[PDB]
């Protein structure tokens, strides 16, 4: 039997992919501005 | 010659600076979904 | 003739970027106010 | 009878006030990129 | 001189906005904390 | 006798000292822009 469980590991994990893109945009700029 | 220089590096900061809006709409973004983690922790505890 | 071009593009790119810093503070902001909507969480879990 | 119940509304509204607003700055600084 | 003055106002835009991205980083390391609180806030209730 | 507690205020308060640092250096970013 399934036992009701919170999980909001979608949005979390949402907001972690979020900041991963965030991280990689962030490195091109550095790149662009170190050039 | 200085000023093609200083057009090239005017260049360099446009696309540097569209890029790091890009990083900050991702950031933005990620706070919406932190929002709605919070709202579905509230609506577990308040059911 | 470019000198002024580039001087232009360059009073361009600081408004935008005086933009993009109150941008960033405004995100800033949102995240003092999501702590402190955790923060609540966690009190009203230990009450 | 009011029963005890959670609300970080306030917080949360707040923040998601802010996020508009950046939202919103973003649009702007973007504009002033493309022109 | 014109180009001069565009040089300078060049690298004042460059220091300007790495010293933005570091802004944006720190930013971005707080979401990844605040992810931690919430995922923090799940166990406990979950157990 | 220790209680069991929810305690995330680690990391709620790395999240904290982290926001204060933006604001630093936010601050040093529009210092040099005014210049
Ligand atoms: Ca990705
Ligand atoms: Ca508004
Ligand atoms: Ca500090």
């Amino acid at each position: 039997i399934s036992l009701e469980r919170l999980d909001v590991g979608t949005n979390l994990g949402n907001a972690i992919a979020k900041l991963e893109d965030a991280k990689e945009l962030l490195e091109s700029s550095d790149q662009i501005l170190r050039s | 010659h200085q000023s093609m220089l200083n057009s090239q590096a005017i260049d360099n900061l446009r696309a540097s600076l569209e890029t790091t809006n890009q990083a900050i709409e991702a950031i933005r973004q990620a706070g919406q979904e932190m929002i709605l983690a919070v709202q579905g922790v509230q609506d577990y505890i308040n059911n």
